[PDB]
RNA sequence: GGCCUGCU
RNA sequence: AGUAGAAACAAGGCC
């Protein structure tokens, strides 16, 4: 007899055992080298899906741009980006009519937010492409570098501390004859108008790793800092709009998505009488981002912001204006090998414009030949369409408009449709009195989608009777069925620290028990395995064992020293008291009454040199990138113990010409620590104002010395010493 | 008027007033009389506060110039002259230290004698109105208020004047100096009434310059300016434009539904080529175990001593010789490496205490076997351009290979029971709730079912091997290290036992990226002759190292005993994911527990015990030439565990792609079997998407064969 | 005394003097987050990889003067080589366990008073009473429920001023809290935590967690109470219901 | 899947009977005083050697050939894939 | 041969 | 050689 697990589906329905079809127990695919090939392929594919448009050359950037809008209507089922302006404007108008007051309200709240938003909001972001160094750097670092360059060039309106003023300075920088940047190898280099325009309109391309569910790798993009404020405002407007649309599912979580899917299916099927047939289409959109033209987003926003202050319209329109002229950096480059001479070489991507094509294979040779005409200063113009879901929410708005355009008031026919859209994925429930009606409805829906630059993937889509469908790895079969294979990768040690890892693991087990219908015995097994892996990872074994490690000696002496050994934490080699009933309690508090007072005091000592807290945002928040989803943050319950240390940093900056960044880091951190000691609320509430550091610090020294004498340790001798030391630092700052 | 503040007042005050001007964001060129008025207010604040000191008594000491001493205390300490944030900082600090009441508006000074605030304001109008005006602005105030006015008069409540009168003569002399100096200037046409409390501003975000031209090039094809396009949008109204283009659009743009029937789906085509080879990092079906029967636990003990003791338990060693060559390497290197390992093992046996971890010599043998100094040296392009052989890295579709029957048998025997328990679980909090008791009983049942399973043994082998390899790579980055493959089990009798499959030599492991490869050489004992399925051992070199005698009724077999030696490699990501193989247990048993719960939701009672003991219900878990064979729930547990283990062992992008694109077709087939009239828009496209994932991986090809068999058995 | 002294020492050196002079208060946050350290994409892989090194964690410089450089057998506990972009020094994990067996001891009696939420959870569970498990299909319907069982009927911003006035009374600024509920909360949490020396930031964070109301969407069947939602994993399942009554009731 | 059993009836002990079920497959039985009993899919102990299960995938039929029947085989014999209505066998 | 780094 | 698979590793750089 030959064993075959798949035959199990002959008795258990597919959805009731779908977890077996998710090989999420092995290493996910990773990219190894450059992503330049993928970037070039994506650029060429985006440009050839809109080949029948019209070509122009921008007078500012001098780059060739392709406009397919209002182009010839498609005559085949292949992907097409020839969106029609009038059709999309009409779709938005119908969306407004079905939801009166949506645009005006959303614009009002967006106007409030834009005029009260601060610059620091831009620091709350992941890697961004700093143009000062032409590389990806943390959002805060890139923002600081750009602000420094602007201030050195004379653009100091951002000193007002307002994001709108920062954007005003950004736009004013576009009209400057010559800017100056700094490079280390420090050298001051001058950038002319066109070079700075291209550096501000460019995107950095990388390869996406840890992407499960496809054989081929893809490319993703990261924009600069000049354009992120406009993107933030536009996405704020789009989120405020989608929050008023029940057909959208992008700005919500997973459980809300399931609830809305259940509600829509029940509404569609229940209202349908015996005569009407119902069919569900589990649709995926092929080349979703490559076929969405930024000009059409400009049209949608300018229709949304009608009868609004002109400044609001301008600030919200700046973003799509820059995306329509966006450029993409090709990537890291290409690495060559010579086996005859036994050597390797790494050529940067910027040489692709001039480098001969003898080194490249046929596929890459043709890709380079096709993309060369669009190369301007080492970057390729990508006007026709978006690169990687930067305007997720606006795309969801367009899809929701398409969905609502079939409310049976615009169809003008017996058939009708509804459903749920989340960018690149949708479920469409279509009802009609007969199979011919369903066919006509789906055909018209597809045709209308093709008029908006949205394509339906026929290969990854199928239609059945309502009651069974899929949506973003959620399988609905007369009710959503748990999978538990999507969350399997999150059952190990997170990698934050000991206490954080313990709390995160127990909380993940608890949550997957609540949401993903994890069984009790399975949860107990998960707890046991997690504890085993945790002890084997942090070298913290039970203590009563003879497992020799680098940490087994101190742990054993602590074990033999303690009297009530049941109170020792698993991190210190103690027994595990966790169970299904204790999954919502931190380890420290669960073992509090069992700890010896000496060990308890040594553990939770504020003066410990290991605990370090930076800001209110990073107290008990851990960023865990979930499998098959975007990066997410979780609140984990933990007590600040000596085990809450933060791990070592990379330390490879020491071998790079960018070595002075560490000295600047140290000096900035010293100044920030001094300010915090002067202003204790610096971390919890970020200080605001327009004065400089030393003014506030010296003046508060004055006052605090005064009052702490009026009652406290200070003495006249010390108070006068502080006053004249303040005068000394004053005259020092003078010179 | 600004010429006056250019001339008279000192710098300190003028820049203080300029920063106060910047504070609330209004411009000085439009209205300057406010600047002069508030700078005079600030000046009176200083001149009233300074020159006034106190000592340990009350009765302020007044000195025209502060002498060098610790006695420089100031009688009145200023509030204004600071930012709003700091003004409120001082307010709150004074309230919290003085125990006084917090005012709602900005004071100007604080004093000790009377322990309270002073809000000085000198207005153009006479005092006896401005005083009570600001008083009714401030609610129930105990802070004393004192104001002057240009005529020279003073006033205050309580008839209180807090310090010397010569200072006030100073104040009013300053005051009339101001007055009869404007007399020379001539400003009272507006000086009395120049500020009325204007607060208004319009936000301006103007598109101009280059950024405007960009806006003119981001419009539809037949538009010339953003102004015109916005005017058109504002004037646009729906007039049935989607219908016109829908009618005009070609009818070939359709989404016709192709019915999906029993005869529609065709079997997935498998690639053809040379048979598929073995990819695992260790032997799974052909492993052999040398044991000692020690009482130590899994992690307890020292590796090298245990390995040597286990190997001394076997007698019959012969001089090793080549049986099956690598067919691409230098087998004599493998032979010499094996003999070197034996020699150095003896060398450890001789000395005092067995080292916890041993380093081996870097001979040419393992230099070749571990791929040392073979990475091409990195150079610059400007120095290597004329080399004809210089080209890209080989980037093409992997070699095509057809499925072989060995993977099927390997999976078959990976789901079989064993004579040992390969899982020793940790401790949990004592169960207190009845649901916890039910969970514990279920867990005990599953552990009894799966512990005696080759899948669990493979899990432990992989976890231990990858953990040791990762730790050695991170610790001994430079020097080759010896690691014996150890796994500890428990017999049916209950006696604990150790097992030594072989050895792993880890090489240089300077791993920077998650994809960087660490090469090692693995040696494992076995009894399976490699002359029967040679195509499964394409990358192995197999020697003959001894003879084994296992008790059998046919005299005694005296079988040969071979050594499978190969060069393999891994990476940080692969090591990390292989050291988390225990979640296969989770996956499998979560599936089984979901089955049990779903069935128990029907009958209002827990159904675990009868499922595991009666074994009446069975699921299709394989096909025999006679037909489909069904097994009890325990066999399903073992089968799913083996499937998860093989997923973790043979993981690859092919597996992910095939899994997704075959789950799609499985859902379609399930819809067909449920009588839900399934339909497809392009089924050939889906088939081509599935078939492109099957290239050379044995596991994915076996999964595809299983899928074809399931289709054949289904659709009936 | 000290604080202004390192201020003067910083201003002595030209670079830090320039940083202090030209940098405005508003930019405080930016430069504080200014770092070359990228946020890790795969934390688990490197935590499993770094812990195999010697000196894998980081600690303040003060550790060099509280913990000896080596333990009894000579295993090093800390190193004097500083981190990449900080003055902290890299140390071994043993320095943690050492601190828990011979490090300085204090009075942790006030931690229960600080971490009110967690200890209240423990007390509620310790006195809970379980019941029989009933096996029947549960119709889990998704609903919006409040998870925090100690929220004082305050929002984030609404309680943020209360938290500042409780911890940072001087940086409150204009705000003086009007609602009398906030008055009593301030009084209680002021007199209760008057000398607690854990940290201002952690105290503020835990006060925010305790007082601020927070809500999330979850699949529930029955219950719906704040105390009954924290144990939602233990009382409700796919095909079983476990009757439970927390200690509070 | 719908299923119809044929071939049951009244028989002598030591007699023979060929059940057939028109539609993995098998045969289970139910005596008047009990629940379901496994017959064939592999055969149960009480019926092994006496009874043979076979199928014709081209006719879509599973057969149960019963020989040397006992009074203890008296039951409703149900086919399955989905359950038939059962055919009465009385020995 | 000596020393530096391992997400920069 | 080996790992791996649309491009890489099989140490890097600095003296």
């Amino acid at each position: 007899m030959d064993v075959n697990p798949t035959l199990l589906f002959l008795k258990v329905p597919a959805q009731n055992a779908i977890s077996t079809t998710f090989p999420y127990t092995g290493d996910p695919p990773y990219s190894h080298g450059t992503g330049t090939g993928y970037t070039m392929d994506t650029v060429n594919r985006t440009h050839q899906y809109s080949e029948k448009g019209r070509w122009t050359t921008n007078t500012e950037t001098g780059a060739p741009q392709l406009n397919p809008i209002d182009g010839p209507l498609p005559e085949d089922n292949e992907p097409s980006g020839y969106a029609q302006t009038d059709c999309v404007l009409e779709a938005m108008a119908f969306l407004e009519e079905s939801h009166p007051g949506i645009f005006e309200n959303s614009c009002l709240e967006t106007m409030e937010v834009v005029q009260q938003t601060r610059v620091d909001k831009l620091t709350q972001g992941r890697q961004t492409y700093d143009w000062t160094l032409n590389r990806n750097q943390p959002a805060a670092t890139a923002l600081a570098n750009t602000i420094e360059v602007f201030r050195s060039n004379g653009l100091t309106a951002n000193e007002s501390g307002r994001l709108i003023d920062f954007l005003k300075d950004v736009m004013e920088s576009m009209d400057k004859e010559e800017m100056e940047i700094t490079t280390h190898f420090k050298k001051k280099q001058r950038l002319n108008k066109r070079s700075y325009l291209i550096r501000a309109l460019t995107l950095n391309t990388m390869t996406k790793d840890a992407e499960r569910g496809k054989l081929k790798r893809r490319a993703i993009a990261t924009p600069g800092m000049q354009i992120r404020g406009f993107v933030y405002f536009v996405e704020t407007l789009a989120r405020s709009i989608c929050e008023k649309l029940e057909q959208s599912g992008l700005p919500v979580g997973g459980n809300e998505k399931k609830a809305k899917l259940a509600n829509v299916v029940r509404k569609m099927m229940t209202n349908s009488q015996d005569t009407e047939l119902s069919f569900t289409i589990t649709g995926d959109n092929t080349k979703w981002n490559e076929n969405q033209n930024p000009r059409m987003f400009l049209a949608m926003i300018t229709y949304i912001t009608r009868n609004q202050p002109e400044w609001f319209r301008n600030v919200l329109s700046i973003a799509p204006i820059m995306f329509s002229n966006k450029m993409a950096r090709l990537g890291k480059g290409y690495m060559f090998e010579s086996k005859s001479m036994k050597l390797r070489t790494q050529i940067p991507a910027e040489m692709l414009a001039s480098i001969d094509l003898k080194y490249f294979n046929d596929s890459t040779r043709k890709k380079i030949e096709k993309i060369r005409p669009l190369l301007i200063d080492g970057t390729a113009s990508l006007s026709p369409g978006m690169m990687m879901g930067m305007f997720n929410m606006l795309s969801t708005v367009l899809g929701v408009s398409i969905l609502n355009l079939g409310q049976k008031r615009y169809t003008k026919t017996t058939y009708w449709w509804d459903g749920l859209q989340s960018s690149d994925d949708f479920a469409l429930i279509v009802n009609a009195p007969n199979h011919e009606g369903i066919q006509a409805g789906v055909d018209r829906f597809y045709r209308t989608c093709k008029l908006l630059g949205i394509n339906m993937s026929k290969k990854k889509s199928y239609i059945n009777r309502t009651g069974t469908f899929e949506f973003t790895s959620f399988f609905y079969r007369y009710g959503f069925v748990a999978n538990f294979s999507m969350e399997l990768p999150s059952f190990g040690v997170s990698g934050i620290n000991e206490s954080a890892d313990m709390s995160i693991g127990v909380t993940v087990i608890k949550n997957n028990m609540i949401n993903n219908d994890l069984g009790p015995a399975t949860a107990q097994m998960a707890l046991q395995l997690f504890i085993k892996d945790y002890r084997y990872t942090y070298r913290c074994h039970r203590g009563d064992t003879q497992i020799q490690t680098r940490r087994s000696f101190e742990i054993k002496k602590l074990w033999e020293q303690t009297r009530s050994k049941a109170g020792l934490l698993v991190s210190d080699g103690g027994p595990n008291l966790y169970n299904i009933r204790n999954l919502h309690i931190p380890e420290v508090c669960l073992k509090w009454e069992l700890m010896d007072e000496d060990y308890q005091g040594r553990l939770c000592n504020p003066l410990n040199p290991f605990v370090s807290h930076k800001e209110i945002e990073s107290v008990n928040n851990a960023v865990m990138m979930p499998a098959h989803g975007p990066a997410k943050n979780m609140e984990y319950d933990a007590v600040a113990t000596t085990h809450s240390w933060i791990p070592k940093r990379n330390r490879s900056i020491l071998n790079t010409s960018q070595r002075g960044i560490l000295e600047d880091e140290q000096m900035y951190q010293k100044c920030c620590n001094l300010f915090e000691k002067f202003f204790p609320s610096s971390s919890y509430r970020r200080p605001v104002g327009i004065s400089s550091m030393v003014e506030a610090m010296v003046s508060r020294a004055r006052i605090d010395a005064r009052i702490d004498f009026e009652s406290g340790r200070i003495k006249k001798e010390e108070f006068a010493e502080i006053m004249k030391i303040c005068s000394t630092i004053e005259e020092l700052r003078r010179q | 008027m600004e010429d006056f503040v250019r001339q008279c007042f000192n710098p300190m005050i003028v820049e203080l007033a300029e920063k106060a001007m910047k504070e609330y964001g209004e411009d000085l060129k439009i209205e300057t009389n406010k600047f002069a008025a508030i700078c005079t207010h600030l000046e009176v604040c200083f001149m009233y506060s300074d020159f006034h000191f106190i000592n340990e008594r009350g009765e302020s000491i007044i000195v025209e110039s502060g002498d060098p001493n610790a006695l420089l205390k100031h009688r009145f300490e200023i509030i204004e002259g600071r930012d709003r944030t700091m003004a409120w900082t001082v307010v709150n600090s004074i309230c919290n230290t003085t125990g006084a009441e917090k005012p709602k508006f900005l004071p100007d000074l604080y004093d000790y004698k009377e322990n309270r605030f002073i809000e000085i304001g000198v207005t153009r109008r006479e005092v006896h109105i401005y005083y009570l005006e600001k008083a009714n602005k401030i609610k129930s105030e105990k802070t004393h208020i004192h104001i002057f006015s240009f005529t020279g008069e003073e006033m205050a409540t309580k008839a209180d004047y807090t310090l010397d009168e010569e200072s006030r003569a100073r104040i009013k002399t300053r005051l009339f100096t101001i007055r009869q100096e404007m007399a020379s200037r001539g400003l009272w046409d507006s000086f009395r009434q120049s500020e009325r409390g204007e607060e208004t501003i319009e936000e301006r975000f103007e598109i101009t310059g280059t950024m405007r031209r960009l806006a003119d090039q981001s419009l539809p094809p037949n538009f010339s300016s953003l102004e015109n396009f916005r005017a058109y949008v504002d004037g646009f109204e729906p007039n049935g434009y989607i219908e016109g283009k829908l009618s005009q659009m070609s009818k070939e743009v359709n989404a016709r539904i192709e019915p999906f029937l029993k005869t529609t789906p065709r079997p997935l085509r498998l690639p053809d080529g040379p048979p598929c080879s073995q990819r695992s990092k260790f032997l799974l079906m052909d492993a052999l175990k040398l044991s000692i029967e020690d009482p130590s636990h899994e992690g307890e003990g020292i590796p090298l001593y245990d390995a040597i003791k286990c190997m001394r338990t076997f007698f019959g060693w012969k001089e090793p010789n080549v049986v099956k060559p690598h067919e691409k390497g230098i087998n004599p290197n493998y032979l010499l490496a094996w003999k070197q390992v034996l020699a150095e093992l003896q060398d450890i046996e001789n000395e005092e205490k067995i080292p916890k971890t041993k380093n081996m010599k870097k001979t040419s043998q393992l230099k070749w076997a571990l791929g040392e100094n073979m990475a091409p040296e990195k150079v610059d392009f400007d120095d290597c351009k004329d080399v004809s052989d210089l080209k890209q890295y080989d980037s093409d579709e992997p070699e095509l290979r057809s499925l072989a029957s060995w993977i099927q048998s390997e999976f078959n025997k990976a789901c079989e029971l064993t004579d040992s328990s390969w899982i020793e679980l940790d401790e949990i909090g004592e169960d207190v709730a009845p649901i916890e008791h039910i969970a514990s009983m279920r867990r005990n049942y599953f552990t009894a079912e799966v512990s005696h399973c080759r899948a669990t043994e493979y899990i432990m082998k992989g976890v231990y091997i990858n953990t040791a390899l990762l730790n050695a790579s991170c610790a001994a980055m430079d020097d080759f290290q010896l690691i014996p493959m150890i796994s500890k089990c428990r017999t049916k009798e209950g006696r604990r036992k150790t097992n030594l499959y072989g050895f792993i030599i880890k090489g240089r492991s300077h791993l920077r990226n998650d994809t960087d490869v660490v090469n090692f050489v693995s040696m494992e004992f076995s009894l399976t002759d490699p002359r029967l399925e040679p195509h499964k051992w394409e990358k192995y070199c197999v020697l003959e190292i001894g003879d084994m005698l296992l008790r059998s009724a046919i005299g005694q077999v005296s079988r040969p005993m071979f050594l499978y030696v190969r060069t393999n490699g891994t990476s940080k990501i692969k090591m990390k994911w292989g050291m988390e193989m225990r979640r296969c247990l989770l996956q499998s048993l979560q599936q089984i527990e979901s089955m049990i719960e779903a069935e128990s939701s029907v009958k209002e009672k827990d159904m675990t015990k009868e499922f595991f003991e009666n074994k009446s219900e069975t699921w299709p878990i394989g096909e025999s030439p006679k037909g489909v064979e069904e097994g009890s729930i325990g066999k399903v547990c073992r089968t799913l565990l083996a499937k998860s283990v093989f997923n973790s062992l043979y993981a690859s992008p092919q597996l992910e792609g095939f899994s997704a694109e075959s789950r799609k077709l499985l859902l379609i087939v399930q819809a067909l079997r449920d009588n839900l009239e399934p339909g497809t828009f392009d089924l050939g496209g889906l088939y081509e998407a599935i078939e492109e994932c099957l290239i050379n991986d044995p596991w994915v090809l076996l999964n595809a064969s299983w899928f074809n068999s399931f289709l054949t058995h289904a659709l009936r | 005394m000290e604080r202004i002294k390192e201020l003067r020492d910083l201003m002595s050196q030209s670079r830090t003097r320039e940083i202090l002079t030209k940098t405005t208060v508003d930019h405080m946050a930016i430069i504080k987050k200014y770092t070359s350290g990228r946020q890790e994409k795969n934390p688990a892989l490197r935590m499993k990889w770094m812990m195999a090194m010697k000196y894998p964690i980081t600690a303040d410089k003060r550790i060099m003067e509280m913990i000896p450089e080596r333990n009894e057998q000579g295993q090093t506990l800390w190193s004097k080589t500083n981190d990449a972009g900080s003055d902290r020094v890299m140390v071994s994990p043993l320095a943690v366990t050492w601190w828990n067996r011979n490090g300085p001891t204090t009075s942790a009696v006030h931690y229960p008073k600080i971490y009110k939420t967690y200890f209240e959870k423990v007390e509620r569970l310790k006195h809970g009473t379980f019941g029989p498990v009933h096996f029947r299909n549960q119709v889990k319907i998704r609903r919006r429920v409040d998870i925090n069982p100690g929220h004082a009927d305050l929002s984030a911003k609404e309680a943020q001023d209360v938290i500042m006035e409780v911890v940072f009374p001087n940086e409150v600024g204009a705000r003086i809290l009007t609602s009398e509920s906030q008055l009593t909360i301030t009084k209680e949490k002021k007199e209760e935590l008057q000398d607690c020396k854990i940290s201002p930031l952690m105290v503020a964070y835990m006060l925010e967690r305790e007082l601020v109301r927070k809500t999330r969407f979850l699949p529930v069947a029955g219950g719906t109470s704040s105390v009954y939602i924290e144990v939602l994993h233990l009382t409700q399942g796919t095909c079983w219901e476990q009757m439970y009554t927390p200690g509070g009731e | 899947v719908q299923l119809q059993e044929s071939g049951g009836g009244l028989v002598q002990p030591g007699g023979s009977l060929r059940l057939s079920c028109a539609a993995a497959m098998g045969w289970y039985r139910q005596v008047p005083g009990k629940e379901r009993e496994l017959v064939a899919t592999n055969f149960a102990d009480s019926a092994r050697g006496r009874f043979t299960i076979s199928r014709g995938n081209a006719k879509n039929t599973v057969y149960l050939q019963m020989n040397n029947l006992k009074p203890e085989d008296t039951a409703v014999y149900y086919c399955w894939s989905t359950w038939g209505q059962g055919t009465q066998v009385t020995v």
